[PDB]
């Protein structure tokens, strides 16, 4: 998935926020690794 | 310069403060939002 790099920080164990209460929530005991990275080329077009 | 806008004597509500007002911001220390409709305090004091 994608989000804007300001819900970055909800999408992690024990946190909250809108997307993260209401799309996507990781459980408590979650033991995996998470990764982010721009893609501002790819998610910039002429017609948006 | 801050004002102790003593609350007394009256039934708050909190989920309407929730995304009316979409804040920057928002740790509730002590205490976990979400059960905050389900006991009573006592003098709640805002600042600002
Ligand atoms: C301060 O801002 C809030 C929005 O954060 C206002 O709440 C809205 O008020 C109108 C009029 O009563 C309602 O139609 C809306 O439904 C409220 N917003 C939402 C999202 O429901 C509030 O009225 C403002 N307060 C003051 C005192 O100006």
């Amino acid at each position: 998935f994608v989000i804007r790099g300001d819900e970055v920080r909800q999408i992690a164990p024990g946190q909250t926020g809108k997307i993260a209460d209401y799309n996507y929530k990781l459980p408590d005991d979650f033991t995996g690794c998470v990764i982010a990275w721009n893609s501002n080329n790819l998610d910039s077009k002429v017609g948006g | 310069a801050w004002n102790r806008k003593r609350i007394s004597n009256c039934v708050a509500d909190y989920s309407v403060l929730y995304n009316s007002a979409s804040f920057s911001t928002f740790k509730c220390y002590g205490v976990s939002p979400t059960k905050l409709n389900d006991l009573c305090f006592t003098n709640v004091y805002a600042d600002s």
